[PDB]
């Protein structure tokens, strides 16, 4: 609404920048890597990177540099921010402590000035007299780097070249000197200047060289002892010192731009390149010492790179914003193989995300997110979980495994050496010798029928129970000393054991039984009204393994009554939910508390609290875990108890805080499972579903899961199609112009990899092409079931999966233009319905439009479409077409539609809002509101009736609202600002996405160009009151990196205007309230006002406030520890 | 055009001889709150940077303006919404530039030549005892836009943002929108979408359509700001006085541009306002005999001020009187009434050559007021 709450889901993962050198200790060699407001520090180390220090800055990092001062015993880094903020920092530990100190800081924005085109250049001469900040046009900002400026104080000196495209100071020069490309309409030219340093001013550069190449864009400055300056352009490469000038064109190089480099030795003779398009080249400068000629090798083919690093040991650092960052390997076979790279690790980018989606929206499991990831050959689809891994060490192939019980063969070994499955009317057993199984016959236990329980007893004995007996084996002996049979010889329905005792229930007959040397004794017998589902005779608490409690679910009537034993009298009978019958009955105890634990077939998960000493319900609460009937069983997780569930959705149980969580696994469907405690499987499990036994061990941190599809081609627009199993995707990939009369593909990709295939029509220089395609992909094995491929400069815009009127079929809708470089603004376009069946897409109609279908939403059974300028709904008649119902013409282009109810919001690149209402009785759209505010918009999202989202330039949110003081029309239909917050990111898309990541209502996903996510979430106006004092507080107590004020990095800004932020509480700033001391947690909180229910405010604690951000941290999904 | 200085309309010679010249830096700060004269006969809906001629004969105007002369030289011009209420809420500043004062057989005339400055919002509207108008004016901000691209730019793609310059080649356009748009992958819409939004590119399409109905505008008449550009074929469109003031209230050049675009694409005749039932002329007619362009204000003897435009043929017109060269906005050329046919309302005048070498011979001036632009 008015009062909203903006937090990080998912930091980051694109890379803008990458350094090396010694940060750390002169000794390291560090990698520094920027992810806009994020710096990575690790150390190299020979088997690759160690991370060592992660830092959030107020700030989008524009420039970032290390660089060493005289007298500086390691380097320092120097930081500018997209807004300006310029600091110095050093790293400095204390044994186990980091800190990143500001040694300076300062703004150095100029109150006017007009922002270069190639944007911001910071540069650190090579004497480190210097900051060189090229920010505007016409200006060349110097910030000296005297010990005494530590407010960064800067001078500009001015630049009659006003179009500079790169600078870079030079090596080996008796001043400070620079070197720099520009444009003016003579041509393009390169230049020096030297520093005056006692004038600030420029002097007359030592050597310039005019009309260089037309896209000569990148500058790279030779160290010593050639100095000079390498100049790339597109097809050249040129050298440029004071009497010497080489260039080269290389075939080689012909076909991508050059778009970064990076020096590998101190002297300058070898650089890396990276193009566009991924291929890693390494340019040679020949020495006759003198420079004689430079020469391009392609090493092979990388992410594409938006910077390179040479680390050490042939190990490449490819920084990546379009794919996967790596570290890559350059061979040793160069003089018999040539040159080649090889990649040894690659680390997830999920940026940009163009688009996404959520699937199993509902909380009773977590919903995954499903991003459009990454362009072209880096494109992909990125499926997002957070739940608890299981790494598996081991699968072995047996299909119908009813049960998993652990055995130690030999009494002195500790660790299991036996696993036991029960399978129908059979038992097997498996040895475990290390990693090696083998199965084995166990003497004393039988084969022929199915076990119900196995385990290790006391008197170092083992059982085995069945439905025809229940068996008691020596160990060392090895062989039966004891059997038990029921009087009639009737089969055991349940059955319930412990070390020392053993519960079994025949139809309503219930058995005790307890374990004495070489003897089995039935010391109790029960009827029972009901049929029994389950027993557990679980020994909670302080006993020899002795339990005076035993529970039972009862299958005529369901309940949990729990009797005493020996007593075997009821002491309290539990809450029945309805007819669905229990299943699986624990009694378990976590941290020091006891709970009982009920599953029932439905899939419900009741757990009541108990007390030894009493055993009635404490708490009845219901969680629903899975469609399938729960299995329980308990297993050790350090020194603490945890119960694993089986079920469609296996979930593990933890204790936090005194409380019961319920985490999801990472794992497809698990029926049963057991610990598994061996010495070639330590601290593991034994998961089985209806095909197979793994063993594996837990995560043990909760982590989200990434599953990438990789399309080699642009992912665009993705729907979930829930009925069919399957995603559609709108994608496109690049062709070139054959020399046969048409146009081939660069490689590969999903939409030419399909195991079906389809086309619009079969129709028949070096241009490319794009061709766009509809792809269905499986959501559970994301094979590229079928591609359609549209025509010929059609360009496919919008995607929806939904029903229409009557008709009962689901099918996915694509909106389309007809794109020709002539034509300006698209005069046709289509609207195609298809049909995904038989593993077939079919076209079920085709509407023909005429101009761009920018956008569509499914509208209370009828297809809303923006065409042009204009807003159409149409209905889905019973013979399969789309019928025009009516059409609303706009001032604006509706680039953006939203809708809720009869509403729909409708928006524009330009930030124009417009709001419009469906009249159902006049069978036309009526206009309620509108808000023209020039500026880039890049998504737009309906939080409620009244309340709109929207992200703008500068990598802002706002939220407009439609005011209800009002009397008058004109005050009706006119949106009021009520919220602007600079969130750093560019958005583009927004999605509900409700409890996926299950005191804030709602929930708005949204992805970014850096493969950041993010979460929006309404907040009453007590909340907000509450947390906005408190941002204010924490803003006095949280050490800033660079010393940036976070009211200054909120406030909304483009480069005409900033402004307080308003609305919104940063949800990142909030959680950080739990990371600081207990002395600052009070300050934070003293004279703080906690509203609570009653209306009357109380002081606040640090512990009201701990638990209230506690439970804001569960809200959206963790970030993971950067160092070990 | 043979033998016309089309310089010489935008002179203004018919207001008399040579009048002093004031050179003004007056702009007020954007969003502010200041109060401005308002002239009481003036109804023209005045755009940034056009030229308002005025002739001033009552005494209360003249001294209003000698004041201003001395100070900012600055008075509001109101859009009204409803010319016979008086309603306007929006408005925009004119800056004097040149000022004579006539003195002559005791009869005092003040004639001065005024540039558009500043749009605004009315707050408030007040009469005072002189019977000037003083208006409480809200300054509205121009809006300039930074490039789509400039927040989603890749840094290692910043290097190529400036590109060599256009010999405006088809080819050449192709070119710029794959260079400067390419960064439209990383974001949810295409390079030819963002096109659409691009300032240069949208002031060379208005360029084109011009020059396809005026070719004689060879040269590079049209200012090469966008914002400049944007105002100028504002002030020159002949279009009805709601659309100018929606044109008025935008605040971005972007906008500017693409609604010129609509209403050039959009809009082919040009009818009587009266009757609606008489097509007085054609797009292909309407020319550029100013250096300003194909409309602009004059001032007539009485005062009053019409925006006219040069049109070489129009139609379903009817000439009253005989032709005069007294008070001509076009020197060289006479003048004579034109009335609708069918309904008798005053569309303009016919402009005849006084020289046989002239030419054109004779032009077509019709005001605003009198058109109706008309959609096929
Ligand atoms: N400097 C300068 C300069 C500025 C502006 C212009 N032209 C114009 O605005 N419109 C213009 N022109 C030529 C032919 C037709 C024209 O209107 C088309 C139209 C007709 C009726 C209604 C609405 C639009 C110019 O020709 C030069
Ligand atoms: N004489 C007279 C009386 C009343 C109105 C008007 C005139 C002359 N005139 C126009 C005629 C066209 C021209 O080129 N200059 C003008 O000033 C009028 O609009
Ligand atoms: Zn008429």
């Amino acid at each position: 609404m008015s009062y909203n709450y903006v937090v990080t889901a998912q930091k980051p993962t694109a890379v803008n920048g990458c350094v090396t050198g010694h940060f750390t200790s002169a000794e390291d060699l560090n990698l520094l890597i920027a992810k806009n407001t994020r710096l990575e520090i690790y150390v190299v180390t020979a088997e690759g990177l160690r991370p060592v220090k992660e830092v959030g800055m107020y700030g989008k990092i524009a420039v970032m540099e290390l660089f060493r001062p005289k007298g500086e015993s390691k380097d320092l880094l120097f930081i500018l921010t997209a807004k300006y903020n310029a600091c110095i920092l050093e790293y400095k530990q204390s044994g186990e402590s980091i800190d990143i100190i500001t040694r300076a800081h300062g703004n150095v924005q100029d109150r006017i000035g007009r922002p270069s085109e190639t944007g911001i250049i910071g540069i650190i001469d090579p004497e480190c007299r210097m900051i060189g900040l090229r920010l505007y046009d016409g200006l060349f900002k110097v910030i000296p780097l005297d010990r005494d400026n530590k407010e960064l104080k800067a001078f500009n000196i001015r630049l009659e070249e006003l179009h500079v495209i790169d600078v870079k100071f030079l090596y080996g020069c008796q001043a400070p000197t620079i070197c720099f490309v520009y444009q003016d309409p003579q041509g393009r030219h390169v230049k020096t200047y030297e520093v005056s340093l006692r004038e600030k001013e420029f002097n007359k550069g030592p050597w310039k060289q005019e009309n260089v190449e037309a896209e000569a864009s990148m500058v790279i400055a030779v160290p010593e002892p050639f100095g000079g300056a390498i100049i790339i352009g597109q097809e050249s490469i040129t050298y440029h010192n004071g009497d010497k000038y080489l260039a080269i064109a290389p075939p080689i190089i012909k076909q991508s731009t050059i778009v970064c480099h990076n020096r590998v030795d101190p002297n300058g003779s070898r650089y890396l390149l990276g193009d566009m398009e991924g291929r890693l080249f390494m340019l040679l400068l020949e020495k006759e010492v003198t420079l004689k000629d430079l020469r391009v090798e392609l090493l092979g083919e990388t992410s594409i790179a938006e910077c390179l690093t040479y680390l050490d040991n042939g190990v490449v650092f490819v920084g990546s914003r379009l794919g996967d960052s790596q570290l890559v390997k350059l061979n040793v076979d160069s003089n018999e193989q040539g040159s080649y790279v090889v990649a040894m690790e690659t680390f997830t980018n999920l940026g940009p995300i163009v688009d996404m989606c959520v699937v199993d929206l509902e909380r009773q499991g977590q919903g995954q997110l499903v991003t459009c990831s990454g362009a072209f050959k880096e494109g992909s689809l990125r499926i997002i979980r957070n739940g608890i891994g299981i790494h598996e060490h081991a699968s072995i192939d047996l299909p119908g495994i009813k049960g998993l019980w652990p055995l130690r063969s030999d009494p002195n070994r500790e660790t299991d050496d036996t696993l036991v499955l029960s399978f129908v009317g059979q038992t097997r057993v498996l040895m475990l010798n290390g990693e090696e199984v083998e199965e084995t016959e166990l003497m004393g236990f039988v084969d022929d029928q199915q076990t119900f329980f196995c385990g290790n007893v006391a008197h170092q004995q083992l059982i085995q129970i069945t439905s025809a007996s229940v068996r008691l084996v020596s160990q060392e002996p090895k062989a039966l000393v004891s059997e038990w049979k029921e009087p009639q010889a009737k089969n055991i329905s349940v059955a319930s054991c412990n070390s020392s005792q053993v519960v079994v229930a025949v139809g309503r007959a219930l058995y005790y039984l307890q374990i004495h040397p070489q003897e089995l004794r039935q010391i109790s017998h029960t009827e029972m009204e009901h049929e029994v589902a389950c027993l557990d005779i679980t020994p909670l608490g302080d006993s020899n393994g002795l339990s005076p409690l035993c529970a039972i679910g009862l299958w005529t009537d369901i309940s949990a009554r729990i009797l005493k034993l020996p007593s075997f009298e009821l002491l309290h009978k539990e809450m029945l939910g309805g007819e669905i019958i229990p299943r699986s009955i624990l009694m378990t105890t976590f941290e020091s508390s006891h709970y009982l634990l009920c599953a029932l077939g439905d899939g419900a998960l009741f757990y009541f609290g108990l007390n030894i000493e009493t055993g009635l319900l404490s708490d009845r609460k219901k969680v629903t875990l899975g469609t399938q009937p729960t299995v329980l069983r308990t297993f050790r997780s350090l020194s603490t108890t945890n119960v694993f569930a089986c079920s469609d959705r296996p979930t593990v149980i933890y204790s936090s805080n005194h409380k019961l969580v319920f985490s999801n696994v990472n794992l497809k469907e698990v029926n049963y499972m057991c610990p598994l405690n061996s010495d070639g499987y330590p601290d593991s499990l034994a998961l089985a579903n209806n095909s197979t036994l793994t063993i594996g061990t837990i995560d043990e941190i909760q982590k989200l899961h990434i599953r990438t599809v990789p399309l080699y081609e642009s992912p665009r627009k993705i729907c979930y199609q829930e009925v069919s199993q399957c995603f559609g995707v709108l994608s496109s990939r690049i062709e070139v112009q054959d020399t046969s009369g048409g146009t081939t593909a660069l490689r590969p990709s999903a939409s030419t990899q399909a195991l079906s295939s389809s086309v619009s029509s079969s129709k028949l220089f070096g241009e490319e092409v794009e061709v766009h395609n509809l792809l269905i992909i499986d959501q559970h094995t994301f094979e590229v079931l079928h591609a359609h491929q549209f025509l010929q400069n059609e360009y496919a815009l919008s995607l929806v999966s939904c029903k229409l009127g009557k008709d009962p079929n689901t099918y996915f809708i694509v909106g389309t233009a007809m794109v020709y470089p002539e034509e300006a603004e698209p005069k046709q376009g289509r609207i195609v319905v298809f049909q995904y069946s038989d593993g077939k897409l079919q076209t079920v109609a085709e509407k023909e439009v005429k101009g761009a279908v920018y956008s569509m939403v499914e509208f209370n059974g009828k297809l809303l479409a923006s065409i042009n300028s204009t807003v159409r709904l149409y209905e889905w008649t019973t013979e399969k077409e789309l019928r025009t119902e009516c059409n609303h013409y706009n001032n604006i282009m509706a680039l953006y539609l939203k809708t809720k109810g009869d509403f729909i919001l409708v928006g524009d690149l330009m930030r124009s809002v417009l709001l419009l209402a469906y009249k159902p009785m006049e069978g036309n759209f009526e206009e309620i509101a509108r808000d023209f505010n020039p500026n880039w918009m890049s998504a737009v999202e309906i939080l409620d009736d009244d309340n709109f989202l929207g992200a703008e330039n500068a990598f802002n949110l706002f939220v407009c609202q439609k005011d209800s003081a009002a009397t008058t029309d004109e005050e009706r239909q006119h949106l009021q600002e009520v919220g602007l917050f600079h969130l750093g990111e560019f958005v583009n898309v927004f999605c509900h996405g409700s409890l996926v990541m299950q005191p804030t209502q709602g929930s708005v996903l949204f992805g970014t160009v850096n493969g950041m996510i993010g979460l929006v979430t309404s907040l009453s106006e007590s909340w907000y009151n509450l947390l906005l004092d408190m941002q204010n507080r924490l803003n006095k107590v949280i050490k800033s990196v660079g010393k940036i004020e976070h009211s200054f990095w909120r406030s909304f800004h483009t480069e005409r205007k900033t402004e307080p932020a308003t609305g919104f509480i940063d949800g990142d700033l909030i959680e950080s309230f739990l990371d600081i001391s207990r002395p600052k947690m009070q300050e934070v909180v003293a004279n703080l006002q906690y509203d609570d229910g009653s209306g009357m405010k109380r002081e606040a604690t640090a512990d009201d406030l701990i638990k209230v951000v506690e439970e804001l941290t569960r809200i959206h999904w963790s970030h993971p520890q950067f160092e070990k | 055009i043979i033998n016309f200085d089309t310089s010489l309309p935008t002179s203004h010679t018919y207001l008399g001889a040579d009048m002093e010249e004031f050179h003004g830096r007056t702009l007020h700060d954007d969003d502010s709150c200041q109060v401005i004269p308002v002239l009481p006969q003036v109804m023209m809906i005045l755009i940034p940077g056009q030229t308002l001629p005025l002739q001033l004969f009552h005494p209360q105007e003249v001294s209003m303006v000698r004041n201003l002369i001395q100070k900012d030289r600055t008075f509001a011009v109101l859009a009204y919404s409803n010319v016979q209420e008086r309603e306007a809420q929006f408005g925009t500043t004119a800056e004097i530039y040149a000022y004579r004062e006539e003195q002559d057989f005791g009869i005092e005339i003040v004639k001065v030549k005024a540039i558009g400055r500043q749009r605004f919002k009315v707050l408030e509207l007040r009469t005072q005892s002189d019977g000037i108008q003083q208006a409480k004016v809200q300054i509205l901000p121009e809006c300039v836009l930074p490039s789509t691209m400039s927040a989603v730019q890749l840094e290692s793609l910043n290097k190529c943002q400036i590109f060599p310059s256009k010999p405006c080649s088809y080819k050449w356009w192709q070119k710029y929108q794959k260079r400067k748009f390419h960064c439209a992958n990383l974001t949810s819409w295409p390079r030819w979408l963002y096109s659409l939004y691009d300032a240069e590119t949208l002031m060379d399409r208005i360029k084109k359509q011009l020059r396809e109905w005026d070719e004689n505008l060879k040269d590079d008449s049209l200012p090469s700001n966008p914002i400049d550009f944007s105002y100028r074929v504002a002030a020159c469109l002949p279009i009805d006085d709601v659309l100018r003031i929606q044109l008025l209230k935008i605040g971005s050049a972007i906008q500017r541009l693409r609604c010129e675009l609509d209403i050039m694409n959009k809009c082919t005749s040009l009818c009587c306002k009266q009757c609606q039932e008489t097509e007085i002329t054609t797009k292909n007619e309407i020319f550029s005999l100013s250096l300003c362009g194909p409309m602009a204000a004059y001032v007539n003897p009485h005062g009053y001020v019409h925006e006219t435009l040069t049109v070489y043929k129009a139609c379903n017109l009817n000439l009253i009187g005989r032709p005069s060269t007294e008070h001509s906005w076009f020197p060289g050329y006479a003048w004579t009434v034109a009335q609708c046919k069918i309904c008798a309302s005053h569309i303009g005048w016919k402009f005849t050559a006084t020289k046989k070498d002239m030419s054109p011979q004779k032009f077509w001036g019709l005001t605003r007021s009198a058109l109706l632009p008309t959609i096929p």
